RNA sequence: AAAUUGAAGAGUUUGAUCAUGGCUCAGAUUGAACGCUGGCGGCAGGCCUAACACAUGCAAGUCGAACGGUAACAGGAAGAAGCUUGCUUCUUUGCUGACGAGUGGCGGACGGGUGAGUAAUGUCUGGGAAACUGCCUGAUGGAGGGGGAUAACUACUGGAAACGGUAGCUAAUACCGCAUAACGUCGCAAGACCAAAGAGGGGGACCUUCGGGCCUCUUGCCAUCGGAUGUGCCCAGAUGGGAUUAGCUAGUAGGUGGGGUAACGGCUCACCUAGGCGACGAUCCCUAGCUGGUCUGAGAGGAUGACCAGCCACACUGGAACUGAGACACGGUCCAGACUCCUACGGGAGGCAGCAGUGGGGAAUAUUGCACAAUGGGCGCAAGCCUGAUGCAGCCAUGCCGCGUGUAUGAAGAAGGCCUUCGGGUUGUAAAGUACUUUCAGCGGGGAGGAAGGGAGUAAAGUUAAUACCUUUGCUCAUUGACGUUACCCGCAGAAGAAGCACCGGCUAACUCCGUGCCAGCAGCCGCGGUAAUACGGAGGGUGCAAGCGUUAAUCGGAAUUACUGGGCGUAAAGCGCACGCAGGCGGUUUGUUAAGUCAGAUGUGAAAUCCCCGGGCUCAACCUGGGAACUGCAUCUGAUACUGG
């Protein structure tokens, strides 16, 4: 129901905070090629359970700091 | 506040108002919020001369939008005639 | 200025200028009190101070300078720092 | 805004009768109508693709008494519009109000019925216009107007258009002096020495 | 920049106000632009009687 | 029923041909300039450069139904003082008309102008919570009781002026504390705290300090929650070039706590962590307001931001803050710098990138024009005032559209000119002559529409104690236009007052002589002139356009000549000298699963404007307008599973 976004984390050294990448597959207005663009986002990663390269689900509730306004709900693809 | 009130729109000498509702910190024929019918004083007979929507134009004024002087003088020669 | 206009409207703003900054310099002393008995470490000094400046915060709100939700978060903050004390 | 001068030379030059003359006098002893004007009519210049496009589109434009400017209008219009362009094209030319009137039989010649169209002598479903491009719409009443109905260069035109062709979507009577135009006319109605495809051709680039 | 008188007769000389056009000549290295005749001080061809507006030449009576 | 009506090549490499490829040309458009010419009317446009500086006039004022009062007028309401039986004086103006200045609140943040800066803090598309909101409007409560002054005014007093100072006089919708006040604030609760302004028309009795008390109507005053508008903030995707700009960033990324904003946030502070951005172009340089839109193009695309409309920024330059709900404010404040101006030398005044207009720049961009009569704005309950926005007038052919500059006859094929083979033909029905019209220009009359509103009375309804006072509904007389010698119609007479420009060797529609002789000169290309020039200048003739014609500057097409639609790499330009390989691009075959792309349907939005289709109004058209379509996009929801993807 609630808009949501699934992507790859990137980095997560940072105090209740990581770095999340999505993947959107978007046609070129010109070529009509389909290709990929990254999304790199800063999620607040509460009581962080994350690693480097698990997939992540993040939502958009507010402006939490300069950078940032995405929080995470779910941890999908844990195993690595 | 939300006014009933009208925009030229025509040519020079032949006049054509387009009755919208703006707010008053606008230009005469500037931003509206929408359109509600239009008028012409110079419509000749045989042909709609004036177009109110009666429907919006209440709906605009239970929510407190004002009606200027010539849509307020046009609105009940429209109820007089229908 | 060239206008009438603007230049009783020069001397009405200089005019309210002169009289609200004592009303704010007012409020802002009496807000150092109670910061000042909070650091203190008084609660009953702080209290005492309290109770007195909120009416001081709490008529301006509805009067003018200040705003309501200046004045309640003021009053929220010093309350949490009072509970918080000792 | 008009053509002011010899009416036989551009005759001579597209190599056929432009109906410029009312008809009392016969073309080939009007004038020697059989070679372009100029000192130098008696050779045969082979005319180029462009060239006879070109000297389509005069020929017609010199028919019709228009301009450049409003035979592009023209043009324009047809291709707006739906169906053959061509055909659509002719129609509005031959919808003006000086050409529907010559047409009909109140002028001698176009110049004729426009001078007449512009100096308020022709009414249009009892209105006075005095525009030659008043373009004239299906079921109208044409009519000569009460103070000129007793012209003599008029009725000198309305008994003078008999002996000729008749058009067959026109309803005219000279005892009132007014018409009606029934319908468009076609392609087949109109003439069949014109060819279409030459103007838009012209008019493509 | 280098420009061409054209015509033939010219009052011009040097601390003259010219006016000047593009168009180049095919035949002359450096030039690239036509002086302008009937300007604000170059007179336009005597005795012209054809393209007298290319040239600033009044009508004849 | 319609929003699909869409695709042109040519010249030039060579003794000759093909292909590649370069240049130029035909077409359309402009905020256009120049040269020649030039009649009218309608609709639009008119500093693209010096955001160069400004003489001068006007652009934001109004409210006495808020208040003290009377400095000009009038009724001199009005007792009126020596009343010339209208003469003068205090005045009365918390009596009525009204009123310069003053206090108070409202408006100045709207309207108007420009694109310097900004390549992202800006703009467009789609979402979100963490907040405000004068004026408009709904619901529920209340307006009880007093103070201290202050401007005006008055006596001085410094300065040349800007401008001030000194002691009282005094007002209120200016200010403040009490008391009431929760669905308001704080607080887990208990509990603590926050507002006020009165005015206007009347009225019998009850009434009176003889100013009045009291009832109703009218508008305000407050506190809370709502509706609309305007907003402030964040995220996602797009928005010029340059890599001969490759590392940037230490309040910088995050975290704890405090402070701050109406609101979330390193917005800020102290501490801790060493992180964040970046070949999907970080950082830096130049250029540039963005969008709907406009030109060109069949389409995809390219160029562009003229007018109008939506947003942002700016107001001599820079910095700052206050009043104000709304500004870090064009005609508001303070300070620093330049410019200009007055001076008694101590000291002061101003910011036309507003309407006009002035001085310079330029190739060029308009009159120091009328009116609030309408559409709106600001003030006022109203009447009423302002409005260089607006409605309009003036100039310019700057662009589009329409009309005219006569028509039907008219072969003695008049005269003259042009060439000639001297017999001829061309100008040419062309001209002269006859007949017939008067559109447009001029004169004289008639005459709509843009006018709905407003005041004064009258009948009815809502009101109360009331037939007072108010509002509303109909009726009758007053009324109102700058445009405006309006659009338009009618009579006068006369064919008058009304046509020029470019080109003629091929591209491209148009040929013959005269004057020179690679000289004079033409030219976008091919190229011409050395005595036969259809190419130079003129003449005759012809072609195109037309109140316009050519040149110039820019854009698109042709250029399939940046080719995604739509190219090539053996020899014209194009396979790295070869191999390995990271990121990346693609990927054999079957099943199940997911449904991200993709496909179907629905919802919201994609402003208005503009294009297109069907109709209407301007006598046609330009132009305006109603509806439809379209805005090719995005987000969400419900399904389809063949393909790609997990
Ligand atoms: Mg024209
Ligand atoms: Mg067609
Ligand atoms: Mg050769
Ligand atoms: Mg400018
Ligand atoms: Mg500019
Ligand atoms: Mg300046
Ligand atoms: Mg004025
Ligand atoms: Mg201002
Ligand atoms: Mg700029
Ligand atoms: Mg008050
Ligand atoms: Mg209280
Ligand atoms: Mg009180
Ligand atoms: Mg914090
Ligand atoms: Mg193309
Ligand atoms: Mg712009
Ligand atoms: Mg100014
Ligand atoms: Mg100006
Ligand atoms: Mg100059
Ligand atoms: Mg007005
Ligand atoms: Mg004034
Ligand atoms: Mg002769
Ligand atoms: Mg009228
Ligand atoms: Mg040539
Ligand atoms: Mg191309
Ligand atoms: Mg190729
Ligand atoms: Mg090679
Ligand atoms: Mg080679
Ligand atoms: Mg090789
Ligand atoms: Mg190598
Ligand atoms: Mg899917
Ligand atoms: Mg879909
Ligand atoms: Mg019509
Ligand atoms: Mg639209
Ligand atoms: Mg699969």
């Amino acid at each position: 129901k609630i808009r949501t976004l699934q992507g790859r984390v990137v980095s997560d050294k940072m105090e209740k905070s990581i770095v999340v990448a999505i993947e959107r597959f978007v046609k070129h207005p010109i070529y009509g090629k389909f290709i990929k663009r990254t999304t790199k986002l800063h999620v607040h990663d509460e009581n962080n359970e994350c690693g480097i390269g698990d997939v992540v689900e993040i939502r958009e509730c507010r402006p939490l700091s300069k950078t940032k306004s995405w929080t995470l709900v779910r941890v999908v693809e844990k195993a690595v | 506040m939300v006014t009933i009130r009208l925009a030229r729109h025509g040519a020079k000498k032949r006049p054509f108002y387009q009755v919208v509702v703006a707010d008053s910190r606008n230009a005469r024929n500037g931003r509206f919020i929408e359109r509600v019918g239009f008028f012409n004083p110079i419509a000749s007979e045989k042909e709609e001369g004036t177009r109110l929507d009666l429907d919006r134009i209440a709906h605009w004024v239970g929510q407190g939008a004002t009606i200027s002087d010539r849509v307020a003088a046009l609105i009940k020669e429209v109820n007089k005639a229908a | 200025a060239n206008i009438k206009s603007a230049k009783k409207r020069a001397i009405q703003s200089e005019k309210a200028r002169k009289h609200n900054a004592s009303r704010r310099s007012m409020m802002r002393t009496f807000i150092k009190k109670v910061y000042a008995a909070i650091e203190a470490g008084d609660k009953a000094a702080a209290q005492k101070a309290f109770n007195e400046m909120q009416p001081i915060v709490d008529r301006q709100a509805a009067k003018g300078l200040i705003h309501k939700n200046k004045a309640a978060r003021h009053k929220a903050n010093l309350t949490a720092q009072i509970n918080k004390l000792a | 805004a008009r053509y002011l001068g010899p009416k036989l030379k551009l005759s001579r030059r597209e190599g056929t009768d432009l109906f410029l003359k009312s008809g009392v006098r016969a073309i080939d002893t009007k004038c020697k109508i059989e070679q372009a004007p100029g000192q130098h009519g008696a050779r045969k210049p082979r005319l180029s693709d462009y060239g006879v496009q070109l000297r389509e589109k005069q020929k017609v434009r010199r028919i019709y008494g228009v301009l450049e400017r409003q035979f592009r209008n023209y043009y324009k219009e047809a291709a707006r519009l739906k169906g053959n362009t061509g055909e659509n094209l002719l129609a509005l030319l031959e919808g003006r109000l000086d050409n529907v009137v010559y047409r009909m039989g109140f002028g001698a010649t176009r110049a004729e019925a426009r001078q007449l169209v512009s100096h308020k002598a022709i009414m249009v479903n009892g209105r006075v216009v005095n525009i030659a491009s008043y373009q004239v719409s299906p079921n109208d009443v044409v009519s000569i107007r009460e103070k000129a109905k007793k012209q003599s260069r008029v009725k000198a035109a309305l008994e003078l258009a008999e002996q000729r062709e008749k058009p067959t979507w026109l309803e005219v009577d000279a005892g009132k002096m007014e018409g009606t135009f029934k319908r468009k006319p076609e392609r087949s109605d109109l003439s069949a020495d014109i060819n279409e495809h030459l103007i838009v051709e012209l008019y493509s680039k | 920049v280098t420009s061409y008188i054209g015509g033939e007769g010219h009052n011009l000389q040097e601390h003259s106000v010219i006016l000047i056009r593009g168009g180049r000549v095919k035949d002359l290295p450096g030039v690239r632009y036509h002086t302008v005749r009937g300007a604000l001080d170059c007179s336009g061809v005597k005795d012209r009687k054809q393209a007298r507006s290319k040239y600033g030449v009044k009508r004849p009576k």
